[PDB]
RNA sequence: GGAGCUGUCAACCGAGCGUUGAUCCGAGGAUGUCCGAAUGGGGAAACCCGGCACGAGUGAUGUCGUGUCACCAGGCGCUGAAUAUAUAGGCGUCUGGGGGGAACGCGGGGAAGUGAAACAUCUCAGUACCCGUAGGAAGAGAAAACAAAAUGUGAUUCCGUGAGUAGUGGCGAGCGAAAGCGGAGGAUGGCUAAACCGUAUGCAUGUGAUACCGGGUAGGGGUUGUGUGUGCGGGGUUGUGGGACCUAUCUUUCCGGCUCUACCUGGCUGGAGGGCAGUGAGAAAAUGUUGUGGUUAGCGGAAAUGGCUUGGGAUGGCCUGCCGUAGACGGUGAGAGCCCGGUACGUGAAAACCCGACGUCUGUCUUGAUGGUGUUCCCGAGUAGCAGCGGGCCCGUGGAAUCUGCUGUGAAUCUGCCGGGACCACCCGGUAAGCCUGAAUACUUCCCAGUGACCGAUAGCGGAUUAGUACCGUGAGGGAA
RNA sequence: AGUGAGAAUGCAGGCAUGAGUAGCGAUUAGGCAAGUGAGAACCUUGCCCGCCGAAAGACCAAGGGUUCCUGGGCCAGGCCAGUCCGCCCAGGGUGAGUCGGGACCUAAGGCGAGGCCGACAGGCGUAGUCGAUGGACAACGGGUUGAUAUUCCCGUACCC
RNA sequence: ACCGGGGUAAGCCUGUAGGGAGUCAGAUAGGUAAAUCCGUCUGGCAUAUAUCCUGAGAGGUGAUGCAUAGCCGAGUGAGGCGAAUUCGGUGAUCCUAUGCUGCCGAGAAAAGCCUCUAGCGAGGACAUACACGGCCCGUACCCCAAACCAACACAGGUGGU
């Protein structure tokens, strides 16, 4: 995982790439687990996390 | 914010003799969130995997109804979408197979 | 038809004693009339309950 | 906080995280689908259909996000129908409400079974239930009170007596006070209305001049002359009656504009020291520092690997030592102060909240107090009182006082009025028809810490196990093992 | 002291007697050969016989909810046995512009802004808004799967 | 002699049996305003197998397609070929038919569609071709039954085609 206090150093642009990367890969995820060729299960829940780490500092950025 | 991406309504492709089948002729199933429309999954379709789809279809399945020791289960209900790609006919090789 | 639009006043609870002393319930209602009173002297009139109280004291104004 | 962790039933497989501090515990934030007061509209709750504004996406329609759109009440602004003044009504915008909650409060409505060995008065019982409404408590509360000749008490509430008494009762069954006396808490607390001044304004109007500030000299001719109502500011809060007037005496700061305008004499208003109060009933909204003050996680914390013996195992028996501000309670393979969690006793707060303290800040008094003398005005109105019909009081209409509901009738402002159990006279007490107020008192849905000559699985909660579950009923509802 | 049970047509649990007894749920009816299997009157296949045939055939609505198909199972259930099952376990399966409904319309009726009435709680009701069992409105034939087909595919149409 | 075939839809053409209907001109506010529309009143011309509308069905096309009686071989099972299809009779409770003729008991509403003005309007109308958009719910299975109502795999009950 990427950390939140690195995730703090770039702007609302390059978060919200990062964002759109972090959605596309769930995505390639979840049909990789599907179709079953998936070994490391654990990728699913960090790039969760990810994304709810990435949506949480844009809010807080936009609040104070 | 809230950032929008086609990808969020498709949750994963349905593995199956019938989906695989249906594979053959260039029809792809998909589950796609509950409270979608045909347009909807249509747009994002198109937009994911930056081809031509014909037609969608869309059927609701209940979840099955399971015995336990402690009492009655009931699985997840689910929507599938059944996507049928134009005559252009770039498989989806992303499928998994 | 028991409750003024002015001074609120409402019914009062009792009983009826009857001769042989049984007590039934009874209501002892307020003489409650209904006027067309006015707001201002410009002459338009509004119709309302009024208890015969009121009317005595003047707070409502026939005009 | 410190070495494992990925909740559990409940493991098995597969994958990973952690001394660069994980899982875990506390505090503050972020997100928070749809239903539900449910509130854009609809509806068979959790599911159907939208409007507007700004973005996204398509060749465009389709499509997607983010806000917003209920109703009523109250301010503010615009408009003002029949209709002229106008009003209802309409339009726009801001501020509130709606629902839930175990008990406790207050205010209303209000049974019957039952007892009376029948039953209607009466009882049950103002109970069960229902309705409206709160608050952390509520209600009541500052004498139109008691009392009885005592040169007596002195707001309210609650507790014990008084007392199963006086009484009340088809004088049947039953019901049943108060004064006084002993305590808890103490705030014998606080403001208003009126008489009179001033000012502002609404409505009427002018011997439009000898009337509008205290005298005199004077100017103009409106502090509109006058009534009247209303708001505000003074002034007044009382029972030996008090107060506004009028009236003498002594007088604890400076300056300015004002008593229609200036000149000497009496009044009103701002600013500077100084005093007194403040989150309160007596007015309210903030802002700083501080307290090893509290609450919400924790941490430390003495002393046996003792010997023999029985045993699967010692925490049993016998024999040795030690700690003790710690011999509470549990666990550990059988009765453990010395093995573990702990215990006595000490320590710990970044943050949030809760308490206090000192301040900025606010208000109020300072153009101010005093002790006196004689008269007019004021002291809460559709009220008190009276009558009719009821309720409640120990009191069931009785000679029926006090309190109170509806309908009529309907007074005075202190040599007045109300109470001293019909009523009258005299004496005594008080000063109604305005409003606020803490503590003593009642209760536990919920949270923390404890206790039991309480239960130990047909008991104890219905529920130690899938528990308001399975099952039963159309439903309200019943309800296990 | 929740202190003593033999009885209250007492309560809960376990188990006897009747008793290896009555029944085993219509008015059609089964038989044989072969197979599978540890096990066959009941399961599979074949050849016969019998029954319904305005039904005991076929397709829907209400209702039910996975009972449907494939693979497996055989201690509970099936009024016997069971290799079978509507039973148990896992996986799969329901495809619509034109079909039945909503986004169209109203009836009976329901709710009901304001409103009127009523001590309170509430009763009615206007404007509206819902409410099919009715009105309006565009698709027919053939084929395919182990399970869907006026939905998928082929041919040929229609309506916004 | 006997046995088996002796099939094929919506739509689009055409408009038959049957059913129904006069047309033009003027005036007029009664229809909340206005109307060329609807009523009403006047006239003219009309009785025509004339015209218009509706309309079962027969016929053509859809169809060089689909389907079929049969015939072949293969084997877990896959697949190919495929004849003739005319003429009559009988005959519906279905269609014309929301028709027609009788009768008294006198037999929904609103939407939709057509027309009329009020009102908007510099753009608008029609045809052809091409490329697109067609939303939400149900759809399995039983459904006179061992799957629904009946405590049961219950001699009962269950609306329609
Ligand atoms: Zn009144």
């Amino acid at each position: 995982g990427t950390t939140p206090g690195e995730l703090r150093e770039l702007t609302d642009d390059e978060l919200k790439d990062k964002l759109r990367e972090s959605k596309e890969e769930l995505f390639n995820l979840r049909f990789q687990m599907a179709t079953g060729q998936l070994s490391n299960n654990r990728r699913l829940r960090t790039v969760r996390q990810e994304i709810a780490r990435v949506y949480t500092v844009l809010r807080e950025r936009e609040l104070g | 914010a809230t950032i929008t991406d086609p990808r969020d309504i498709i949750l994963a492709p349905v593995i199956s003799e019938k989906s695989y089948g249906l594979i053959e002729d260039n029809v792809y199933t998909f589950v796609v969130h509950p409270d979608s429309n045909k347009t909807q999954i249509k747009i994002a379709i198109e937009k994911i995997f930056d081809v031509k789809v014909d037609s969608v279809n869309t059927a609701n399945r209940q979840g099955k109804r399971k015995r336990t020791r402690t009492g009655f289960g009931k699985r997840k209900s689910t929507k599938r979408a059944i996507v049928k790609l134009a005559a252009g006919s770039k498989p989806i090789d992303l499928f998994g197979a | 038809a028991a409750v003024c639009d002015i001074c609120g006043k409402g019914p009062g609870f009792g009983k009826s004693v009857s001769h042989s002393h049984r007590r039934t319930s009874r209501r002892w209602n307020p003489n409650i009339q209904p006027v067309r009173a006015v707001t201002r002297p410009g002459g338009n009139k509004q119709r309302i309950n009024a208890c015969t109280s009121c009317i005595k004291a003047g707070k409502v104004s026939r005009a």
